[PDB]
């Protein structure tokens, strides 16, 4: 084994639906193994020093992201707003590739395309062209959408919805009357843009950064009470202090390279980006953006 | 939580009424706090937005 970054399968043959299982792991000079790994359903998760799986999400609460913010990392977003009583929806039209309309795409009084259709690069050409950012969909098509934040009763201070909830009519009338016309949403579908980070987060027991630095403290240090100084100090001693770990600087480079970074040089010691920027490519990779090394 | 409120505390929102803190998380301008409020069940209050009085 050589320092570096290495994105890898198992070929489809560990489970009988021969589902492939895509992974990444960060070896270093000297210091802890980090690795990332799909398990059957398409969640997400960490391996610190090799030992037993964590939901990735932990890594990056112990990092000081939010919900809200882990969300904004991993996915775009589609806004519906609620206007003359009817929902509408800002439209990038781009993001109709694909799809078959299960409702009229009108705008400006033209209908583009009708509630059977399948919508075309033409479709999304007229679209484009016509400038139009905003159509009236059904109620019921905000079912199922994922809330992308979350939204408080500014009234009263009350939480009426967190970010990653499922939206339902029922929420749906209850931010509405609450005076929210806007809603942001998650874009994902079931084909190239998974809501795997989404997933996710609802199999991750830990909800900010201190259980997050705890449940990994607790993995690292069986029987020993943690204490906050000592759980704050595992964590930083992992990847990010140079006394305890060196990528080294030929894992700096192909470490870079495997990312299509342009720098060659750059630190020892992981960033927040180093991080990321490993996790996204490994759920392109399940996208079926870019393969395996 | 550096926000203010402790686990346990009663606490009086104008409209849920008298309350305990029976819960806590997040940090900053995020922390959040779950109150059991006496006739009227449990909730999650942001802790920046929402007017509480130390009963």
């Amino acid at each position: 084994d050589s320092p570096g970054v290495f994105f890898d399968s198992d070929k489809g043959k560990t489970h009988s639906s021969g589902k492939v299982l895509y992974n990444a792991r960060i070896i270093p000079y000297r210091g802890s193994w980090l690795d990332f790994e799909f398990d059957p359903k398409d969640n997400l998760f960490v391996r610190i020093d090799r030992r037993r799986k964590l939901p990735a999400t932990i890594i990056l609460r112990a990092l000081n992201y939010t919900t809200e913010q882990i969300l904004d990392l991993f996915f775009e977003k589609v806004i519906f707003e609620i206007r003359d009583n009817k929902l509408q929806m800002e439209l990038v039209p781009e993001r109709l590739r694909g799809e078959t309309a299960s409702f009229d795409i009108e705008a400006n009084g033209k209908v583009y395309v009708e509630k059977g259709r399948r919508i075309t690069a033409r479709h999304i050409r007229q679209l484009e062209k016509d400038d139009v950012k905003l159509i009236e969909v059904p109620v019921e098509y905000i079912a199922g959408k994922v809330v992308a934040k979350d939204y408080i009763d500014e009234s009263t201070g009350e939480l009426i919805c967190a970010a990653n909830m499922e939206l339902s009519l029922d929420l749906l009338a209850k931010l509405s009357q609450s005076g929210h016309k806007r809603i942001e949403t998650l874009f994902t579908n079931d084909l190239d843009h998974g809501p795997y980070i989404s997933e996710t987060l609802r199999v991750d027991p830990t909800n900010d950064r201190l259980s997050a630095l705890v449940e990994i403290y607790r993995m690292m240090r069986p029987g020993e009470p943690p204490t906050r100084e000592a759980a704050e100090s595992l964590f930083e001693n992992l990847f990010f202090s140079e006394d305890r770990y060196d990528l080294s600087a030929v894992g700096r480079m192909k470490f870079n390279r495997s990312l299509l970074r342009e720098e060659i040089e750059g630190s020892g010691i992981l960033s927040k980006d180093d991080i990321i920027d490993v996790m996204k490519k490994l759920i392109d990779i399940r996208n079926g953006k870019g393969e395996v090394d | 939580n550096d926000s203010g409120y402790k686990l346990g505390q009663r606490v009086r929102h104008a409209k849920f009424g008298e309350g305990t803190i029976v819960n806590m998380e997040g940090s900053g301008e995020h922390s959040r706090l779950q109150v059991a409020f006496q006739g009227q069940g449990i909730k999650w209050l942001v802790a920046a937005y929402a007017r509480l009085e130390s009963v």
